[PDB]
């Protein structure tokens, strides 16, 4: 899983060498970033159910057809609404993991790898999730370095969907 | 590979769970001690040749049958291979300390090593002895109070020892 | 690989025998039905994504533990791998129908697949369920009376089913 | 084994793809060719012993030394005559297989692969077999599309020997 | 690989020993007979095709089931493979005679060959019969008194036979 | 292990071929060289303990610090003197093996491969061993073809250390 620490090890190991001062300095930078990111993860975590409830409603408002049209891919049924809430919950949980990891690894490994193939196979619109993410970005209630951190990972996911 | 942070994430993800406040506080403790962790990596790295040489000298003093004619570390080719193995294990141990997780050491070094040695006729129990001697040498260097800001590294030295012990267990 | 014609040839050659009048008449029956055989290949091929998606939706509805956190098809990477496997098995099944012989499916897809899944921790019995659901979906599409000259494809649908059943048996 | 159908599958599989309309059209062409080829195979099969008896005698006439000279490689003994009749029987049987297969696969796999090495190792003259094949070509008693089919495979074997 | 000289060296080195006067005298005997050893290599090499063909003709005369339809040496592809195997084994046997040691034949030809044949369904006991027939043919050629300076090659022919026998044992 | 005979086999085997007249001629040349080399090996063997005792003393004379300085790498202790005598004994024994083998294989395989890494790791000076070897070269007491043979392998080892 990609983090600044695993990337540094992978680099050294690829060259058959011990870690250098440059890799120790990468670790120092990751450690300086960490305590704010770990605070952002704490923030998002306590607001996760609220943010998932709100982001779902924002998608349904922007794309009312998702709640009315019949089809396996739509939230027009209880089981469809539950799939949608679940998926939005996955984005929030995995973005919190990125703040803990100090990089995109969790999003890359658990959500973005295969995302295009899944959205195509199950006829899910990437635009639905981009709307859920814009909501999460506007309502997470973080500021300063935590908010920059959180927004970096939300924008990364929006970019993966676009 | 995982680091300490992504080990916690991966375990939570398996459960569909948020990382707990307790787990996050434990990671904040690791972060707070990060300079000491990097000193361990730096000191072992800078003294790698000494750690390997001193461990090898101790192993061969205790097990002279390894270096007698017919022994597995007799001839310069075999001695060089043996020293190289000790250096490899030490390198992966330094990666485990850096990342705060054994996954890189398990995945890229230890997994299958027992079977590799069995097939070569390399005596795994003697490799484990050499690894234990590198542990003693590396802790002595890493935990040297000279030329560092004074404080407690006991937790880090136990963690470092655990990585050497995991390597010794994987070959014996 | 063999086709139906060379399967008969190979069996005869093992015996040092000419292909019998009965065997040749059986091959003439296959030839006479060749347009229907090609419709099966064409229809499954043109609807491959639908067959895979519908089978997957059915599998995960019956076995929700596959897609729960910690399940083998949880995360998009694992779901994509699982869909890819179903598409691969479907592709080799279409080759078996085209050739009128399972050899390509056995040799290039099924041989060793059980052991491959055992090593990955992919639940073979659940793969077999997905394959059975692709069989139902593919027969429904292949055997759709709309937009084709009316006639009997019962033999071809049984043969198609046999290739799916052979795949399901090879992984469970 | 090479046939129009296995070649089409091998092509698709090499490209990681499902079969195309071009490969279905190859199969249609093979199916159109088949019933005449399957008739030729029936014809040759009922005349095989006669054709083997005749082709053997034609080789012995053209190369009388094969029946008189002493040597492991010659039909100057009963066991040598039996080897020769056997070999000629192999060519006829494997050419019938090509008419069933719709291509050269059976000849390629069972007879032509290794043919040069075997003829060299056992000091068999390719010219002996070319004479046996010219006889089979003149006496199979087929005409029209069956005969063109049969002659295509006989000429392929003569070309493999020359 | 080892030759006769380095086989003696390697055994001494394992013991941390000098090569004995007796061992050196035994190597001087090999050296003194070196022209005869090279005649064995030269004659088998120059007649390799004849040795293989004559051995194969004998094997198939004794074991007609190998060349009947369905047999392992039926079809020209399989016959060519079988002849190639006999030629390979003969080539490595000539290397063993040249070097005066079986190591090249063990290491590059025989090690794993039994398992290779088991996996292919090649009948190892029939390969061993072919190897034994090559031994008879090769000794007849190597030990032909015509066109060579007269003298005793009995030791060399026994050594040559031992290499064929080691090959036959390794596949049966 | 490299010898003229194993090199000839390796060449043929690399080309998938039987041995040629050129490789048989290599063997004849090795056989012509052998009986003098086998005599040199006999000579060196009977003088080995004397030569090891003398070469050790020559190193200690040239580098008196090796007998006085404290350190794991020095002959200032009984166990250090024993390591040094052992090592010098290894060079003499392995050079005798080269005279038996007819080439550098024994030195290459048992001593020179890894030599630089071992001397670095254990802080042994190559100059110490070069002095031991110059002594062995001056005192082996061989002449004619034996001496040329022995000196070829001693010079090869000195060159490996320099
Ligand atoms: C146990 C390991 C020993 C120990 C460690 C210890 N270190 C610090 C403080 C620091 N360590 C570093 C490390 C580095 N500085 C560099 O330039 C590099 C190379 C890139 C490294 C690896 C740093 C920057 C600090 C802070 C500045 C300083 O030197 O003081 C402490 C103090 C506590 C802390 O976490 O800062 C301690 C305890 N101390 C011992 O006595 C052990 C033997
Ligand atoms: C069972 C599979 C269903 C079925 C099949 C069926 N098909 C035909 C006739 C034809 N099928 C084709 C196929 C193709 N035409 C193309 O252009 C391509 C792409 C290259 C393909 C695969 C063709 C050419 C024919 C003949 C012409 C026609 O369309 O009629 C029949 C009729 C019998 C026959 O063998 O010709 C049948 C029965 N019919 C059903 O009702 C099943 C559901
Ligand atoms: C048993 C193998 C038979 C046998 C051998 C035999 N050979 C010699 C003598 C020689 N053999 C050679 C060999 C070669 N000359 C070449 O030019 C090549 C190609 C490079 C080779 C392999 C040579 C040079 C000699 C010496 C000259 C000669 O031809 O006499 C002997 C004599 C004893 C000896 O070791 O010189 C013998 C006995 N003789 C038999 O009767 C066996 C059937
Ligand atoms: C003698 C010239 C000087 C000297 C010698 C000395 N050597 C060692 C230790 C080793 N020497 C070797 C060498 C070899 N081992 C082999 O397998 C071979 C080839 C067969 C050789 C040439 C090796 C590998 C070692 C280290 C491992 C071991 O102990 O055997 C020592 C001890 C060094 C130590 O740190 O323990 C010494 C003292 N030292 C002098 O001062 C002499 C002038
Ligand atoms: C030293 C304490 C002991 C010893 C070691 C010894 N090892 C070998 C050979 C090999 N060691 C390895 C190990 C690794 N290769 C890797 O890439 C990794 C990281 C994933 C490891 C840990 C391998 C693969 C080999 C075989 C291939 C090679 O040599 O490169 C030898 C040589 C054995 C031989 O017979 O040649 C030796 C001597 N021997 C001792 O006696 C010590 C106990
Ligand atoms: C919500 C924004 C809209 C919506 C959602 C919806 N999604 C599905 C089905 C799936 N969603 C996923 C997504 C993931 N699975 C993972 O493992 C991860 C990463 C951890 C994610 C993001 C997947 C793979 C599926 C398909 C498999 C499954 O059922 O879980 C559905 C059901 C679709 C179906 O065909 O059954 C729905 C309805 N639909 C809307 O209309 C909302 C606006
Ligand atoms: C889907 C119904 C189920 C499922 C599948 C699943 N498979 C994998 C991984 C692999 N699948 C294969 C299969 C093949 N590779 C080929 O080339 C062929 C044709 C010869 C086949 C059939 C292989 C080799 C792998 C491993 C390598 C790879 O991923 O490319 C996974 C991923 C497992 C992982 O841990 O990464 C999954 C999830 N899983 C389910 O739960 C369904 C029952
Ligand atoms: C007949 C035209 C002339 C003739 C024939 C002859 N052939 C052999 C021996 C062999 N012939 C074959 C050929 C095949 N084996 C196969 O598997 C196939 C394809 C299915 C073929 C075509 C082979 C391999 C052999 C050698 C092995 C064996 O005995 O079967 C002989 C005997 C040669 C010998 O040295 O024993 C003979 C006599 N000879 C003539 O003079 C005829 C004119
Ligand atoms: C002949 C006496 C018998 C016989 C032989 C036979 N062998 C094969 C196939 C193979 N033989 C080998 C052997 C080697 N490959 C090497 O590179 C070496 C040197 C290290 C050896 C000795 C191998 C690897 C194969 C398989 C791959 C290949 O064909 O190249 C066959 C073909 C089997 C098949 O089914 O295709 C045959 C027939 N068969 C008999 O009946 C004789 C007893």
């Amino acid at each position: 899983m990609k983090t600044p620490l695993t990337e540094a090890v992978a680099t050294a190991d690829s060259q058959g060498r011990f870690l250098s001062s440059t890799e120790l300095q990468v670790a120092f930078g990751r450690f300086r970033q960490a305590t704010a990111s770990l605070d952002a993860a704490k923030g998002l975590s306590s607001k996760a159910q609220s943010l998932a409830d709100g982001a779902a409603n924002a998608v349904y408002q922007k794309f009312p057809y998702t709640t009315q049209m019949q089809g396996n891919n739509f939230a027009s049924t209880p089981t469809g609404k539950a799939k949608c809430a679940r998926d939005i919950g996955y984005y929030i949980r995995i973005i919190t993991y990125c703040l803990i990891a100090g990089g995109t690894g969790p999003l890359d490994d658990y959500l973005i790898g295969g995302l295009a193939e899944i959205n195509r196979t199950f006829d899910l619109s990437p635009s639905w999730y981009v709307e859920a993410l814009k909501y999460i970005k506007a309502n997470h209630g973080l500021s300063g370095d935590p908010a920059v951190e959180a927004n970096s990972y939300i924008d990364y996911a929006i970019n993966a969907l676009s | 590979m995982l680091d300490a942070f992504t080990k916690v994430v991966s375990q939570a993800d398996t459960r569909g769970a948020y990382v707990s406040d307790a787990e996050i506080d434990a990671l904040k403790e690791m972060v707070a001690a990060g300079a000491k962790r990097m000193d361990v990596v730096n000191r072992i790295t800078g003294n790698a040749s000494t750690i390997v040489a001193n461990a090898a000298r101790g192993l061969f003093a205790e097990q002279p049958q390894l270096i007698a004619p017919g022994g597995n570390a007799y001839t310069n080719r075999r001695m060089a291979a043996c020293l190289r193995d000790m250096e490899i294990i030490l390198r992966y141990v330094t990666y485990a300390v850096f990342a705060g997780d054994a996954s890189v050491l398990d995945d890229r070094c230890l997994n299958g090593l027992r079977e590799t040695y069995q097939a070569l006729g390399v005596p795994g129990a003697s490799v484990a002895t050499g690894v234990s001697k590198m542990k003693e040498a590396a802790i002595a260097i890493a935990n040297d109070p000279n030329g560092v800001t004074q404080g407690d590294c006991s937790s880090l030295m136990a963690e470092l020892g655990s990585y050497f012990d995991r390597a010794a267990a994987a070959v014996s």
